[PDB]
């Protein structure tokens, strides 16, 4: 009766507006506290994400086939009992599997199953009394996985995973201030691409980080580095591009990053960098350069070097004064400058095209420039600044900057 | 059952929904007339703001120790309770607050609790027994605090303020009609350097200004200042740059303006005064200066000594004589002139390079120069006239001026 029930509360038309998007543009039902899945939502078929959050021990029915589009399923708490035939569909079909959980029974053995799974993401503790890394020993059968995410607060990378990293691609590791016992045992894994320690708590980067040739983004968010000395090895990884050295220690910038040369998603905010160095600037492939939240005395003149950049980002940083350097480059897109002791805005924004965006709110912004209405691709929108400030300017080129905005 | 309501009623979808930002660059959640505070709510730990309004008899959790982003708090016309492990953490994290006390115990007594504190916006109103007010006084445990706003109708400031006159530095009291008293208590004022007074009807300027030794800025907002005679003692804020009396009724400038030289921002908009004296512009590192809506009869020639000024608003006026001596200085960036009885734009305004906004809307001109294309910072936005005198500029120079 309450399958019944439910089949008919929860009809298709309602579920056809309870679709949303995530952020990799997916069409998506968020299915919270029910008692288990309507068939009114197997019915549809342009479904791309299901989201099995907390729905009790919920039996998936051989209708899933009616889901052709199905590729990703988050079980959240909620463990999934199947058959055979909507196991096959699954196993020909479902391609990424982020399973949450709170129990090791709560983990269905048949996720071990799939052939066509490359996309796991595990949160949950996994050290246990005789299932430390042995329930995970079926991931030799999933031989198409690249992601595999493990927010399981463990100690140590299992050996099974070392295995599977042969043809894993990406690796992120959330330990939640638990230091990982590396023993440079991630040299297995030479197809690894995005090593993200996420809160990993390491103070120091490990000789496997470097060791393996095929990183190209290496986000080491809240590892707690003091020193970051370790950049002068990562010269042999051409393939590396975006180190995305946040949520750190780092009190002072060696100029030895001077080396790295390849950098372009150079990410380094939310720190206590002292300043960044002309030195740092020595690579001009830098196209997006993140320092917000940062102890920064000034920002150097060598930043015309990087004609590259686009989105500059010092947000609630120490900036008294903004150099025509700044403005010397021509690619700008976002300027994050908000929250700053920026005397003033000098005219030069006027050369900038680029700029879409600029955060201008709060500062010692004593006007904004007329020149800011020679920029074509800014708007209101991107132009985010207080409101006494935005009418300093004329009323003539506000009207301009509202006709383009609304249109 | 109220709380199982809360958590069942918003979804955290629904919270995502109300995502938006606030007036200091924060994640702020709008909670207008709940009936609680959710642990929804709470479940989003990205937040850096919160926003309650007569949300009332609302006990905050533990919970709240989920989400550490927070750094604004606005608790608006709602009485809140509190639990200790919220004490803690919000000791430990918060330091903006934002409260509105329509009634006085809608204002909660824990806010004092706190060390970590730093701005604080006071909105509401007060009655006549303000010394009662043992919340003020509590502000001895906050040590960083350094922003205070109070919109109330507040006569005397309180105690409060003279003991944590050390680490404060921002004041802004809207009084709206109500009379400020007691001012010893902002004699003893010590480290404060930003004070906004709006509508204290402070007739004059107290000896508690002058006592401060460290005030980067002053405003008398609202205040009918008839004379200005005190400012002998102003020379003691050397760090006094802005002076922002406008609204004013001073209606004659005196010498006395000699005393302070570090004066920068200088608004005097629609003020009283009659003549400016030769003894406003001795003070050459004056570069904000206003008059807006004001009745000068004349400008007198003395002003080319404000060489680094930066911005001369007298619009409004009725001055019908402009001397070069302003077009002759060049550092002048702002320089608005607007509704004034002059007569013609000077033709050799192409001289002043660094003049960025020229307001002199209103005037009564008969045809522009063909010069503006000498100025480098003069646009028909910088340069607002009614249109009958935009449509004077010779074609090759409309060539000219179209392409700037």
């Amino acid at each position: 009766l309450r399958q019944l029930n439910l089949n008919n509360e929860w009809t298709l038309d309602k579920l056809r507006q309870r679709l949303t998007k995530n952020a990799q543009d997916k069409l998506e039902l968020h299915l919270f506290m029910l008692s288990g899945i309507p068939d009114t939502v197997f019915d549809l078929v342009e479904l791309e994400v299901l989201k099995l959050e907390l729905i009790p021990d919920v039996t998936i029915p051989p209708s899933i086939a009616q889901l052709t589009g199905l590729k990703e399923l988050w079980l959240y708490h909620t463990a999934a009992k199947i058959e055979a035939p909507a196991l096959a569909f699954l196993r020909e079909n479902l391609r990424a599997l982020h399973i949450k959980f709170t129990d090791i029974k709560e983990i269905p053995l048949w996720i071990y199953s799939l052939k066509t799974l490359e996309e796991l993401h595990l949160t949950g503790n996994l050290s246990a009394e005789n299932n430390r890394y042995i329930v995970i020993d079926g991931l030799r059968e999933l031989k198409r996985l690249k992601v595999l995410r493990l927010k399981s607060n463990l100690s140590k990378l299992p050996q099974v995973v070392t295995d599977v990293g042969v043809h894993l691609q990406k690796l992120s590791i959330n330990n939640e201030g638990t230091k990982l016992i590396v023993l440079n045992s991630l040299k297995k894994m030479v197809n690894l691409t995005e090593l993200e320690l996420i809160r990993c708590d390491l103070e120091r980067i490990p000789h496997s980080i470097f060791s393996l040739h095929n990183l190209q983004e290496i986000d080491l968010k809240d590892n707690n580095l003091k020193t970051i000395e370790e950049i002068i090895s990562f010269q042999h990884l051409h393939r590396l591009t975006c180190l995305k050295l946040w949520y750190n220690h780092i009190a002072y910038i060696p100029i030895q990053i001077g080396n790295l040369t390849n950098l372009e998603r150079l990410y380094l905010n939310r720190n206590k960098i002292e300043k960044i160095p002309t030195q740092l600037f020595y690579c001009r492939k830098l196209r997006y350069l993140d320092l917000s939240h940062n102890n920064l005395t000034f920002l150097p003149a060598d930043i015309g070097l990087l004609q590259n950049l686009q989105n500059l980002a010092v947000t609630a940083n120490r900036i008294e004064a903004l150099p025509p350097e700044l403005f010397q480059c021509r690619k700008l897109r976002a300027l994050h400058l908000g929250n700053n002791v920026l005397q003033s805005l000098p005219s030069r924004v006027g050369e900038l095209t680029n700029l879409t965006q600029i955060e201008l709110r709060g500062n010692r912004l004593e006007c904004l420039p007329v020149e800011l209405g020679e920029c074509p691709l800014l708007k209101r929108s991107g132009l985010v600044v207080e409101e006494d400030l935005f009418s300093t300017l004329p009323p003539e080129v506000k009207e301009r900057l509202w006709r383009a905005d609304k249109e | 059952l109220k709380q199982l309501n809360l958590n069942n009623e918003w979804t955290p979808d629904k919270l995502r929904q109300k995502l938006q930002t606030n007036a200091h660059n924060r994640l702020e959640l709008p909670l207008i007339m709940l009936s609680g505070l959710p642990d929804t709510v709470f479940e989003i730990t990205e937040l850096q703001s919160l926003k309650l309004e007569i949300i009332k008899n609302v006990m905050i959790p533990a919970t709240i120790a989920q989400l550490d982003n927070l750094q604004e708090l606005c608790l608006h016309q709602c009485s809140v309770k509190i639990h200790s492990a919220a004490l803690s953490f919000l000791k430990e994290n918060l330091k903006v607050l934002s409260v509105k006390f329509d009634d006085m115990r809608e204002l909660p007594p824990w806010m004092y609790g706190l060390r970590n504190l730093e701005e604080l916006y006071l909105v509401g109103s007060l009655s006549h027994d303000i010394s009662k007010n043992v919340t003020l006084e509590s502000l001895r445990d906050l040590k960083s605090l350094k922003i205070l706003s109070i919109k109330s109708n507040v006569s005397k400031i309180p105690q409060a303020v003279v003991d944590v006159s050390s680490h404060l530095q921002k004041m802004c009291v809207h009084n709206d009609g109500t009379k400020l008293v007691m001012l010893n208590n902002l004699k003893k004022m010590t480290n404060l350097t930003e004070l906004e007074l709006v509508h204290c009807d402070l007739e004059r300027i107290p000896h508690a200004v002058f006592s401060l030794l460290s005030l980067q800025e002053l405003d008398l907002k609202e205040n009918n200042l008839k004379s200005i005679e005190e400012i002998v003692s102003f020379q003691h804020l050397r760090k006094l740059t802005v002076l922002k009396l406008w609204y004013n009724s001073i209606a004659y400038i005196p010498e006395h303006i000699k005393k302070l030289t570090s004066l920068e921002r200088l608004f005097f908009s629609h003020n009283k005064v009659e003549v400016l004296p030769s003894h406003l512009f001795l003070c050459n590192k004056i570069r904000y200066l206003d008059l807006s809506y004001n009745d000068i009869r004349f400008i007198p020639p003395e002003i080319g000594v404000l060489q680094s000024l930066q911005y001369f608003s007298i619009t409004c006026n009725k001055v019908e004589s402009l001397p070069d001596e302003l077009y002759f200085c060049k550092k002048l960036k702002t320089l608005k002139i607007g509704k004034n009885s002059l007569s013609v734009l000077s033709p050799k305004i192409g001289n002043l390079l660094f003049l960025s906004y020229l307001d002199i809307k209103g005037n009564h001109f008969e045809v522009l120069p063909p010069e503006l294309g000498d100025c480098r910072a003069l646009k028909r936005a910088g340069l607002v006239v009614e249109d009958a005198l935009f449509e004077t500029l010779p074609s090759d120079v409309r060539e000219q001026m179209k392409a700037d």
